[PDB]
C-alpha cells in the first residue's frame, strides 16, 4: 500500500516517494 | 580580496621574459663562462 | 543542553569485547526499544578466484532461502513471526549480514542469525532456483545505465586485479557454479577474525556480550589462515574505455583518478574539495544564483541534466571523480568546465569558500549520524577499517585541521598533470580524444 | 550480458616499469613520466636556436 | 534530554519544543492547506506554491537568501500532501537563529514579480514528469477521482491546461486566505521552547479568515480505466475506508498486516501475508499484490495494489478478492493478527523511532490533535483491536461501494462488473 | 557554449574551422603536401619581397 | 515508415470540432469492445503498426463475400464483366465475434471549454427497424435541424 505517499520540492535535493 | 597565489607565479614569466629578451638581444653584460 | 561543543560530549561510547576464535564484539547504547543486530564480513571479490566470481554473490541471496537447522523458509516464518525487519547486502571490500528488531527477542536474532552465518542447507532444489533468476537478473542488469558504466569504470582501471571484476561475476560461472566451492569459501573466509558483529539500540555492551557468548564462542569461526592476508596493491592503468550505441537518448560519462586507501590521512582533506564543489540535478528549486561555479552553470545554459561527485576509497585505494549526464551535443562543454574547477582550486583556491564547505561536511557528518542502523552499521566496516575508532568528537577536532594549502598542496598531488580513466556510454561520439583530456589536465597557466 | 565484456592484454607495448600487476603505479610515475617531457623540451631548445 | 513540551498559545498556534543534547537542530513548521483547498479555477496553486519556496520574499532578495543557507551549511525543505505541507528547515545548533528567521520572511513576507513567476512556469512540468516515471504514482492521483467527487479528486499536480493560468495573484490570495495564527502550527526539535517560545508569538500572529473546510470530498465511486502501452497492468479495489483517528482506522491498520505484506526480508515473498500465498498457490509466475490502507482527517480509502501480466489480471484480483472473503466469512487466527500487532507495534515504533519522520509524527498530532500521545498509550491501544472489528472491518470493504483504477493494455481487464 | 574563449571575437569561431574540422583516421604522408604546399608559399613571400628590398 | 508522422495531423484536425472528440469518448462509455474502438489510433499504439499486421488484416478482412461492387454511370456488362474476374478471392472471413456489448456508464474529461459538452444516451436498436424508424421519428419530435437560417 502506502501512507498515502507525499510529495517533496524543497532545494539542494529533490525527489517524490510513497 | 589581496590575490595571494599568482604572485610566485608572475615572478617567473616576468624573469622569464627579462632574461629571453636579453638573450634575443645579447649585448654588455658581466659573467661569460 | 544542546550546544555543538557539549553536544559532542555526552554520547553513548564506543564498545568493544572480544572473544576466543577471533569473533569481534561491541556495542553503543542508545536507551532506545529496538536494536539493530547486524554483521560485517571482509571477505571480498578481491579474494574470490576466476571461478569464485559472483558465487558469494550468488551465495548472498541463498542465506534466507533456508539452512541446516531451519530448512527452507522455515526461517522467515519465524522472522516475522516478531514483526521484525530482515535484510542482508554484500559489496566488493565487505558484506553486512543484519537486523532490526525490538530490543526484547534478541536472544533468539543473534540465535537465529549465528545459525545462519555458517550451518546453511545446500540444496540444488534452491540453487536451480536461484540459478535461474540470477541469469534472469544478469540480462536485465542492463536497464540501469547507472550500475553500468561503474562496472566498465574499474576494469579500465584495475585491469589484472581481483577488484576490477563483476561483483555478480561474469554469467556463465554461475550456471557452472557448484555448491562444494561454494563450501571452500564457506569454509575459506566466514572463520573469525574476518567474521565482526555489533549492535546498538538499548542494548548497552555487557548485556550484548553475555548473550553473545557461546555458538560463537565458538563454532569456529576459527583462527587457522587461508594464508595471509591474501590481498595485492592493485595496479592503475591510464586508459580509456567507450561503449558507443547511438540509439540511446542520453549517455553517461564518468571521470576519475585513483587516490589514498581508506586509512590515510589525506582522506579527510579531499572530503570538502568534493562538497565544495558540489553537484548540480535537473530538479532543484536553486536556479543560477547557487554558489557553486557548476550547480550555477549547469542549471543556467543545462550544460548537463545532472551530476554528481563520487568518493570511494578501498583499502589501499580511493577514487576521485564525477559522473554526469547531459545533451549528445552538450558533452564537450561540461567538460572544459569541469577540468576548470578541479584545476582552479589547485591554484587559485580562497580560504572564504572554504567555511562554505567545511560547514557542509560538518552537517551531513552529524546528519547522517542518527538512526539505529547506520549507527549499527558505521561500526562494522568501521572496525574493518580502522577498527573500533568512531573518534566522533575528533572528526570535528580532524575538521579543524584543514586548511587553504593544505587543500591546495593535497589536490596538487592527486590532480595536476595526471593520468586520469574514462568511462563512457552511448551516445558518446562528442567526447574529445584522451590527448585532448590530458593536455587538459595541467593548465598552462590559463 | 552487457559484463561478459573483459579486457585484453597490452602489457605488449607497456615498458616494464608498472607492468607488474601487484604494485603501485606511482612509484616509477614520477620517474615514468619525466621520460616523456624530458623528451618535449629537449626538442624545443634545438628549434629555439 | 528534556521530553516534549507543547504550549497552546492565545493564537491557538501550539509551539511544540524538545531539548535535545545533539547539535543537530532543525524546526519545522505545519499548515492545514492541501489539495483539497484548491478549486476549480485555483486548480495546481499549492503545487505551483509547492515550487513559491526559493523565490524572492518581500525581507530579502531571493539571492541574499539562497547564498545564505549554503555558506552556513544549512538546509531547507519544504513538503505537502494532499492535507498538510510542511516547511522544514535544518542547520548546525548554533546558527538557528538566521535560519530560523528566514524562515518567517518566506512565510511571513511574499512577493509576486510579475517576471519573476514567469520562469517557473517551465518548471512545473520537468518536475511533474519526473514523479510519473512510477507507474503506481499516475495510478494513484486517477483513483482519487474514482472515489470522490470534489476534494481529494484534487491532483497534487497541474492539469496541463491549468499552466499557462496562475497568475501571482491568485496565489497571492491562497496565500492569506489559507493562512492564519490558527492553522499554523510550529514545532521546534532541538532549541530551548523559551527561545523558540518567543519570536513564535511575535511575526506569526496574523489573522484571521480562511481555514474553508467546505470540502467534505463526498465519496462517490466508480471506476476509470486509461488505455496504456504496459505489459504489466496495473489496478485497485477500494470500497472506501473510515476517517484518520479511529480504532477502525487501527482496525485496518491491523487489518492490512494481516494480509499487506511488506517485505520483512530481502526478496522473500511474504508467506505470513495469505494473500499472496493463497494467491500464488492458485497463480502462475511473477506477479505481486499488496493491500493498500490511507486515511486523512474526514475519511480514507483501504484497497489493494496489484501488479500483474496480460492475461493473469483478474483472477489476480479475483482470487485475491475472493481470498479476502474468505476473511470476510469468518476466517480468523489470532496469533496472526497477534504477529502482526507485533509486527505492527514495532513496525510503529521502527517507523516512529526515526526522528525526523517522528518529527512529521508530532504536527501529524498537532494539526490533528495538538498534544502528543506516547506511543506506548498507541502500543496500548494497538492492542485494544477486537478481532470482530477487524473481521467487520474487511467485511465493509467487501459490504459497500467499490472503485477501480486501471491502465496498461486492457484487452483482458474486467470491469467491476466481472466483480 | 559558457565562457568559452573562442567565442569572444567571433573569429575564433571561424578558428573552428580547423581544430575541431574532424578527419578520417588513416592518411598517407601523401596527404601531407597540402599543407606544405600553403608553406612553401608564405617563404617564397618573404624572400621574393627582400629581393626587391635590393633589386 | 513516411505515413508514421502523418496520422497526427490528420488525427489532430478532426479534433478543432470539440463535438468530434466528444463523441469518440461516447462509444467507450456505453460499450466495452467493438464501437468502442475509436476511429483515431490511440497515440501510444503510433509506432506499433508493421506492415505484416496490415498485409494480414488486409486478406483477413477481405472476401468476395464481403465485398460489394456498385456501378452508376456504367452498363451492368462492362461493370459485369471484370468484376467477377479479378476480385474473386477466398474467404476467410468477416471476424463477427464484436457484438460490442452495450454496456453503460459515463466519462467526464476535465477541459479548458467554456461551453461544457454532454450527452445523456440508452441504447437505441438495432439498424434496419421500425423502432429505428421510430427513433428517426422521435428525433424530429424534439430533433432540430434548421429548416430556415438563424431560426
Amino acid at each position: 500500500g502506502r501512507p498515502l505517499v507525499a510529495s517533496v520540492s524543497l532545494n539542494v535535493p529533490a525527489s517524490v516517494r510513497y | 580580496q589581496l590575490a595571494r597565489n599568482w604572485v610566485p607565479t608572475a615572478s617567473l614569466w616576468g624573469a622569464v621574459g627579462a632574461v629571453g629578451l636579453v638573450w634575443a638581444t645579447d649585448w654588455r653584460l658581466i659573467l661569460d663562462w | 543542553t544542546a550546544t555543538y561543543a557539549q553536544a559532542l560530549q555526552s554520547v553513548p561510547e564506543t564498545q568493544v569485547s572480544q572473544l576466543d576464535n577471533g569473533l569481534r564484539v561491541a556495542s553503543e547504547q542508545s536507551s532506545q526499544p529496538t536494536c539493530t543486530v547486524g554483521v560485517w564480513i571482509d571477505a571480498g571479490s578481491r579474494y574470490e578466484s576466476e571461478k569464485n566470481n559472483g558465487a558469494g554473490y550468488f551465495v548472498e541471496h541463498l542465506a534466507f532461502k533456508g539452512t541446516k537447522n531451519r530448512p527452507g523458509n522455515a526461517l522467515e516464518k519465524e522472522v516475522e513471526s516478531m514483526g521484525a525487519h530482515l535484510n542482508a547486502y554484500s559489496t566488493r571490500e565487505h558484506t553486512a549480514y543484519y537486523i532490526k528488531a525490538l530490543s526484547k527477542d534478541l536472544p533468539k536474532a543473534v540465535e537465529l542469525l549465528a545459525d545462519i552465518v555458517q550451518n546453511c542447507s545446500l540444496e540444488d532444489s534452491q540453487i536451480e532456483k536461484e540459478r535461474d533468476v540470477i541469469l534472469q537478473e544478469l540480462q536485465e542488469n542492463d536497464t540501469s545505465m547507472r550500475d553500468v558504466v561503474f562496472n566498465y569504470l574499474h576494469a579500465t582501471a584495475f585491469q589484472g586485479t581481483p577488484l576490477a571484476q563483476s561483483v555478480e561475476g561474469p554469467s556463465e560461472n554461475v550456471r557452472k557454479l557448484s555448491r562444494a566451492d561454494l563450501t571452500e569459501y564457506l569454509s575459506r573466509h566466514y572463520k573469525a577474525p574476518r567474521m565482526v558483529l555489533a549492535a546498538a539500540g538499548g542494548l548497552e555492551h555487557r548485556q550484548l556480550l553475555d548473550l553473545a557468548q557461546k555458538h560463537f564462542s565458538g563454532l569456529s569461526g576459527t583462527y587457522d589462515e587461508d594464508a595471509v592476508p591474501t590481498l595485492s596493491p592493485c595496479r592503475f592503468t591510464g586508459s580509456q574505455i567507450c561503449h558507443r550505441e547511438d540509439g540511446l537518448p542520453l549517455a553517461h560519462v564518468a571521470i576519475a583518478v585513483e587516490g589514498p586507501g581508506w586509512a590515510h590521512p589525506d582522506n579527510v582533506a579531499l572530503q570538502v574539495a568534493n562538497a565544495i564543489i558540489g553537484h548540480y540535478d535537473c530538479t532543484y528549486g536553486g536556479g543560477a544564483h547557487l554558489s557553486s561555479p557548476l550547480a550555477s552553470i549547469a542549471a543556467t545554459n543545462k550544460l548537463c541534466q545532472s551530476f554528481q561527485t563520487f568518493n570511494i576509497c578501498y583499502a589501499d585505494t580511493g577514487l576521485l571523480g564525477a559522473h554526469f549526464v547531459c545533451d549528445h551535443m552538450s558533452i564537450d562543454d561540461m567538460m572544459f568546465v569541469l577540468q576548470g574547477q578541479w584545476m582552479r582550486l589547485c591554484t587559485s583556491a580562497t580560504e572564504s569558500e572554504v567555511l562554505r564547505g567545511k560547514n557542509l561536511l560538518r552537517n551531513a557528518l552529524v546528519s547522517h549520524l542518527d538512526g539505529t542502523t547506520p549507527v549499527c552499521e558505521d561500526i562494522g566496516r568501521s572496525l574493518l577499517t580502522y577498527g573500533r575508532r568512531i573518534p566522533l568528537a575528533e572528526w570535528e577536532s580532524r575538521i579543524a585541521e584543514v586548511d587553504a594549502r593544505v587543500v591546495r598542496e593535497v589536490c596538487s598531488k592527486y590532480f595536476y598533470d595526471q593520468c586520469p580513466a574514462v568511462a563512457g556510454f552511448g551516445p558518446i561520439e562528442q567526447l574529445p580524444d584522451y590527448n585532448r583530456i590530458r593536455s587538459g589536465m595541467f593548465w598552462l597557466r590559463f | 550480458s552487457h559484463t561478459d565484456i573483459k579486457v585484453p592484454d597490452f602489457s605488449d607495448y607497456r615498458r616494464p616499469e608498472v607492468l607488474d600487476s601487484t604494485k603501485s603505479s606511482k612509484e616509477s610515475s614520477e620517474a615514468r613520466k619525466g621520460f616523456s617531457y624530458l623528451v618535449t623540451a629537449t626538442t624545443t631548445v634545438g628549434v629555439a636556436y | 534530554p528534556q521530553d516534549l513540551e507543547f504550549t497552546r498559545l492565545p493564537n491557538g498556534l501550539v509551539i511544540a519544543s524538545l531539548e535535545n543534547y545533539a547539535p543537530a537542530s532543525r524546526i519545522g513548521l505545519f499548515i492545514k492547506a492541501g489539495s483539497r483547498y484548491e478549486n476549480s479555477n485555483n486548480l495546481g496553486t499549492s503545487h505551483l506554491l509547492r515550487l513559491a519556496s526559493s523565490l524572492t520574499t518581500k525581507g530579502a532578495s531571493s539571492f541574499k537568501i539562497t547564498r545564505g543557507i549554503e555558506a552556513v551549511g544549512g538546509k531547507l525543505s519544504v513538503t505537502s500532501t494532499r492535507e498538510n505541507m510542511a516547511y522544514t528547515v535544518e542547520c548546525l545548533r548554533d546558527d538557528v537563529d538566521i535560519l530560523m528567521e528566514f524562515l518567517l520572511n518566506v512565510t511571513t513576507a511574499p512577493e509576486f514579480r510579475r517576471w519573476e513567476v514567469a520562469a517557473l512556469q517551465p518548471q512545473l512540468r520537468i518536475d511533474k514528469a519526473v514523479a510519473l516515471q512510477n507507474p503506481q504514482a499516475h495510478v494513484i492521483e486517477n483513483l482519487h477521482a474514482a472515489a470522490y467527487r470534489n476534494a481529494l479528486a484534487n491532483s497534487l499536480y497541474c492539469p496541463d491546461y491549468r499552466i499557462g493560468k496562475v497568475t501571482p495573484v491568485e496565489l497571492h490570495d491562497y496565500v492569506q486566505n489559507h493562512f492564519t495564527s490558527a492553522r499554523m502550527a510550529l514545532i521546534g526539535l532541538g532549541v530551548s521552547h523559551p527561545v523558540l517560545k518567543q519570536v513564535a508569538e511575535q511575526f506569526l500572529n496574523i489573522r484571521g479568515g480562511l481555514g474553508l473546510s467546505g470540502a467534505k470530498a463526498k465519496y462517490h465511486g466508480g471506476e476509470i480505466r486509461e488505455q496504456n502501452g504496459d505489459s504489466l497492468v496495473h489496478a485497485a479495489l477500494v470500497a472506501e475506508s473510515a476517517a484518520i483517528g479511529s480504532a477502525e482506522a487501527n482496525a485496518f491498520s491491523v487489518l492490512q498486516h494481516v494480509l499487506g505484506a511488506g517485505p520483512h526480508v530481502k526478496r522473500g515473498s511474504n508467506a505470513t501475508s495469505s494473500l499472496y500465498q493463497a494467491v500464488a498457490k492458485g497463480v502462475h509466475q511473477p506477479f505481486d499484490v499488496s493491500a493498500f490502507n490511507a486515511s486523512y482527517s474526514d475519511s480514507g480509502l483501504f484497497g489493494f495494489y496489484t501488479i500483474s501480466q496480460a492475461a493473469s489480471a483478474g483472477d489476480v484480483i479475483k482470487a485475491a478478492y475472493n481470498q479476502v472473503k474468505t476473511i470476510a466469512q469468518g476466517n480468523l487466527s489470532n496469533p496472526d493478527v497477534q504477529a502482526a500487532k507485533n509486527k505492527l507495534k514495532a513496525g510503529y515504533l521502527m517507523s516512529v523511532e526515526s526522528s525526523e519522520g517522528f518529527l512529521d509524527e508530532v504536527g501529524s498530532q498537532a494539526l490533528a490533535a495538538g498534544s502528543y500521545t506516547p506511543p506506548s498509550t498507541v502500543l496500548q491501544q494497538i492492542d485494544a483491536v477486537a478481532d470482530a472489528d477487524v473481521i467487520n472491518a474487511a467485511k465493509k470493504f467487501v459490504s459497500g461501494r467499490k472503485s477501480m483504477a486501471a491502465s496498461g493494455n486492457l484487452g483482458h481487464t474486467p470491469f467491476i462488473d466481472e466483480l | 557554449m559558457t565562457n568559452i574563449r573562442k567565442s569572444h571575437p567571433l573569429m575564433k569561431i571561424v578558428n573552428n574551422a580547423f581544430i575541431d574540422l574532424p578527419a578520417p583516421s588513416n592518411i598517407s604522408s601523401w596527404w601531407n603536401f597540402g599543407s606544405l604546399l600553403g608553406i612553401c608559399l608564405i617563404l617564397q613571400i618573404l624572400t621574393g619581397l627582400f629581393l626587391a628590398m635590393h633589386y
